[PDB]
């Protein structure tokens, strides 16, 4: 019963910036480590990175490909992500999927997904 | 890491089990996720930890396999179990995603 | 690899417990990384610590070394706030070569942690018997 | 505890090797039970030793220990036998006070066995470099 | 300045906590001024010590000086009165010349403010993190 | 707590001066984080180091020190790089005990930071005149 | 900054090479960091260490130190053990002044980084040649 | 090879300041040889020299060694003649044996300067920050 | 302390925001005070820590101001907001008090 609703939204030509948003109410929401994952037409899913909990937006991680170019941000309302983001359309080209990550024995897996956006 | 998967394309379609395989470049533990890509564009978690399953799983659905070669059986496959399936690895901090085998 | 937070389910006697843990840092004076149990008070913690050593001129061997400590508290008689009440204590240690390959060192990992399932030491350990 | 044969599958980096081990009696002069591995030559077998430790007027509490020891073999040219080249570690001890009680025990053996399965450990241990 | 009641508002944790101190007096034999909570026992206060001492011919630096104690309280087992459980100590000290202005010295004051209120110390002193 | 840069706005005696500071790494030999002026030359920066300490059988409780200095430059003639003609000092020791909670800790940063604001210090540390 | 994996890439004579270094955490004694290479038997990785002189308020001289080493191994005719026939070593030093800028640093370290891919250096490394 | 004149390019650290050096001869008692920048009052001149040990055919060790230095200018109060304050050092040394092959030392040499352009030695040397 | 202002008679009646200042001889460490002494005799508190409100300030009035510079804005002007305010210091024991700057 839990669902994922904020989108934002934007089609942002090459050289803008874009703010995106996911709301996700229920399941403790400060306990979880959140991740974007994104999926390019054709190939394959790309990851993008996870932020921590600590009752505090204090410290995340990114990949190799999207690093200084974007940021997330752990807004503790509720339950509010942020994926601002710089320099889109020249590989940015996805459908865009915040997930959930719990763990297992210190492994990431990604059990609650939900689509928001595409760009 | 390089999740790589290798018929790409399985065909079947009723009946009998199928056996949709991935292989890891280095070993990772039975550190390794499945995941089903609906085209509607919802994606579902299946098995965390090869062989263990999500709450909302009938266990039609069932994985094995440990070192670098795992997989994932479907007995008594039926029309609402046809999709893209990827698998990932959750042992190293990159988290490579998987190629993909469309049903 | 990373200090990350570990969670580990499935734990305890009848497996239905969890137990996550959360990093606490690495020290510099020692080289020993932490983890512990989400808290207020530092001495009701369930704790744990991991450093591997290198070869000195004095020891020629890596070490690797695992500490696990679980307190126990209680609210006295006449008293307000907890304390501890008695420790639980586990200390792992592997000592290798500089030519041991990687194959030989995950088999002595997994086969220490497929000797701490099995009923000998279950019965040697929850029990308290020795092999007899 | 009944000193029987013990089976260890699936254990290994890759998870298909097993392991069977035969019991050696226990020693009548400190009480420790042993095991080797089945087939054997020995001197050149891998090895798992268990005792368990009772309170005196020396030490106050309990202590489980577990001492494994597996060595490398390289037939040398020229020889009949082969010999013993380097050797790995492994040894585990558990100290517990006498007010303890089960659950607790089983907590710690059961943490230290799932803690053995973790990247953290897998990273510890394999590759020989400690968390950052 | 002058000994005043210092009230201080939006203080704990969450900010939403108030402390009023009372003055004390100044002892004659070491030069401190004093400011302590209001209560009939003594040993239950929250005290404040500041005190600063000028150049003699042994040590020729200014010494500002302040200390903080806050004990906390509790009701054992058999027992009516609450005592003492434990102590949170704070003591700072700033050393300056003859020859420095006040510039400098209100830039180490406002400095040292608007570090106690950043997430660095926040980590380090509230959760006992070390900076890593 | 992950070493960033550490913005302080608004300090100074007028409330409009302020600092950025990078972080400097750790010290191997005694677990001392640092921190230090944007720009710089060496030697002539203000520099910041926060260190954080467990108890031993040395020690019973834990403590958290922090250590600020800053010099002043004056250039003198006929010289091209400035000398340090006098240093202003500030540090907090923070002592807590391993049954201190969350909240009391956060309380003594809280009254520390709040008592460094109040006209009782403003008067002691920017004029050096004590309370009466 | 706080050790992290570093990797090193299109090395090597044709440039499509590359390395993947991953930290081994600080000596104590001394101060010097280290990273090294993923791979089976430790002592056939390459290795960097780095060593930067600790920040004081009466450092003269502030040091950088880079120690790089790559063996090469070879399997010998009658032996299980790889061993290392040889070693290529580099040591880097920089020496800079307390007085010293960021410019002046930031230039000597680039300087060297494009002198090393010059025809001066990589026709008197890679070939030996003398400059005449 | 024969000395040239070695332009470098896109040095410092935004990355478009350049260098142009000329040869200076070469040292026939130590066979090293010497470039310099160009500019009046050759005592301000920045200096590369560069020394490769001689190809004999009994010769263990070949030992490569580079060291640059730059001065900086003060036009003091009350001279003519600009002096030098300071100095900025860089000395590089390499170090391959007779049998070592073509590759190890093209990758020895790509290796630092593929090291001198990442973040673990801009933080370390145009900021001084040691690793931790 | 002597909080001289230095306009002493703002004419704005209606719109947009209005700034009223006031200047310490010393520093005085955002120890700032806001009064409103309306003509029929009653004076009320506003603004005490040079941005923090009383309990019943519609936060038309804000505070700003550090060192010993500091404001006072009124957006949105009303009808009920025309009075003469005065400023004064809580830093130091003799609590001077400001002039005065009538509406």
């Amino acid at each position: 019963e839990v669902q994922l609703q904020e989108s934002g939204g934007g089609l942002v030509q090459p050289g803008g910036s874009l703010s995106l948003s996911c709301a996700a109410s229920g399941f403790t929401f400060t306990d979880y480590y959140m991740s974007w994952v994104r999926q390019p037409p054709g190939k394959a899913l790309e990851w993008l990175g996870f932020i921590r909990i600590k009752a505090n937006s204090y410290t995340t991680e990114y990949s190799a490909s999207v690093k200084g170019r974007f940021t997330i941000s752990r807004d503790n309302s509720q339950s509010i992500l942020y994926l601002q983001m710089n320099a889109l359309r020249a590989e940015d080209s996805a459908t865009y999927y915040c997930a959930r990550s719990p763990d297992y024995y210190g492994g990431y897996y990604f059990d609650y997904w939900g689509q928001v956006t595409t760009l | 890491i390089q999740m790589t998967q290798t018929t790409s394309s399985l065909s079947a379609s009723l009946g009998d089990r199928v056996t949709i395989t991935c292989r890891a470049s280095q070993v990772i533990s039975n550190y390794l996720n499945w995941y089903q890509q609906k085209p509607d564009g919802t994606v579902k978690l299946l098995i965390y930890y090869t062989s263990r399953l999500h709450s909302g799983v009938p266990s039609r659905f069932s994985g094995s396999g440990s070192g670098t070669d795992y997989s994932l059986t479907i007995s008594n496959l039926e029309q609402e179990d046809i999709a893209t399936y990827f698998c990932q690895q959750g042992n190293t901090l990159p988290y490579t995603f998987g190629g993909g085998t469309k049903l | 690899a990373k200090l990350e937070t570990v969670t580990l389910g499935n734990i305890g006697k009848d497996g239905k417990q969890t137990l996550v843990l959360n990093p606490r840092g690495v020290n510099p004076t020692n080289g020993v990384a932490s983890l512990s149990q989400a808290g207020a008070v530092p001495a009701l913690e369930k704790r744990v610590t991991v450093s591997v050593s290198q070869p000195s001129r004095n020891r020629k061997n890596y070490k690797v070394q695992v500490k696990i400590q679980n307190p126990t508290a209680c609210t006295a008689n006449g008293s307000c706030d907890p304390s501890v009440t008695r420790q639980a204590y586990a200390d792992v240690t592997f000592s290798f070569t500089q030519y041991s390959t990687d194959e030989e060192r995950a088999f002595v990992r997994t086969e220490l942690a497929a000797l701490l399932a099995s009923p000998l030491l279950i019965d040697a350990i929850d029990q308290l018997n020795p092999a007899y």
